[PDB]
């Protein structure tokens, strides 16, 4: 929960 | 222009070490306890090993294998060190156990009897590890707490080379395309345009120790992943954390320069630190500081890692 996929 | 990495890695056969318990599970694998008894030797070794779910693409083997490829060539104090890898039908990776497991882990569960010595302490250790890594022109790309293991309270490791990425001999900055980040520990630069350096990794060193001070706070809490780069853009940094003095926050803002030239070097953290370790106190405001203190399975052949050598 501490890794995203931002553009 | 950059030296042959003689490092070995070590193949070792299902039959010399014994799973004696389980730490954690995932899709992906499950963590083992483990003594590593490399026989002819007379020694037991307290491992941590990685057992694949053989349940696994090709791709996924692979990942793992390079975190192995750089998890063999370091050799620090306060570096996390690999002992070999097993190819069974699933391969699995077999490093020195840290019996305190994660530093986030440790100080959530231990608020009470934390001290400044500790924290500081911690704080050198891990800007020694990372200067090693810089030594050997290496990018972590992942630092944080949940990310530095515990050997003892006295001595801690940094480990989870998974995005750890190496530059040559005439590389300063590397781009990379996309995967799943931590957006809260990285810095402007990399959030931006996906540039990661050493200055990159010195960022995620103050939200490190940003984490330590406030005993396992999650930095930018509430706030959504999407507004950070928004955010920081406007000059925003985390909260200064209760104990900690201004000397000490001083350096955590530094970390967060837009202009990474600015930001501190590993080598420079060190010597800061170390002048506040001689003096905890000074540095720190934590109660009942002055009376805090720290801390099995057949253990007479047994041998840490450490002092296990090649």
């Amino acid at each position: 929960t501490h890794y995203y996929l931002l553009p | 222009g950059e030296a042959p990495n003689q490092a070995l890695l070590r193949i070792l056969k299902e039959t010399e070490f014994k799973k004696i318990k389980v730490l954690g599970s995932g899709a992906f694998g499950t963590v083992y306890k483990g003594l590593w008894i490399p026989e002819g030797e007379k020694v037991k070794i307290p491992v941590a090993i990685k057992e694949l779910r053989e349940a696994t693409s090709p791709k996924a083997n692979k990942e793992i294998l390079d975190e192995a490829y750089v998890m063999a060539s370091v050799d620090n104090p306060h570096v996390c060190r690999l002992l070999g890898i097993c190819l069974t039908s699933t391969v699995q990776l077999i490093t020195q156990l840290m019996p305190f497991g994660c530093l986030l882990d440790y100080v959530r569960e231990h608020k009470d009897n934390i001290g400044s010595q500790y924290l500081l302490n911690w704080c050198v250790q891990i800007a020694k590890g990372m200067n090693y890594l810089e030594d050997r022109r290496l990018v972590h790309r992942d630092l944080a707490a949940r990310n530095v293991l515990v050997k003892t309270p006295q001595h801690v490791k940094i480990t989870d080379f998974g995005r750890a990425k190496l530059l040559g001999a005439e590389e300063k900055e590397y781009h990379a395309e996309g995967g799943k980040v931590p957006i809260k520990w990285m810095a402007l630069e990399s959030i931006l345009h996906r540039i990661y350096t050493h200055q990159s990794d010195v960022w995620s060193y103050g939200v490190t120790v940003w984490e330590l001070m406030t005993f396992g706070s999650k930095p930018y809490d509430g706030i959504p992943a999407s507004e950070i780069s928004s955010i920081l853009e406007k000059g925003e940094r985390l909260p200064q954390p209760p104990i900690c003095t201004i000397d000490v926050y001083m350096i955590m803002v530094k970390c967060w320069m837009i202009d990474a030239d600015s930001r501190p070097k590993f080598r420079e953290l060190i010597i800061e630190f170390s002048k506040m370790a001689r003096d905890p106190q000074r540095y720190l405001v934590i109660q009942g500081d002055e009376r805090m203190h720290l801390p099995d399975e057949d253990m007479d052949d047994v041998v840490d890692a450490d002092e296990y050598l090649i």
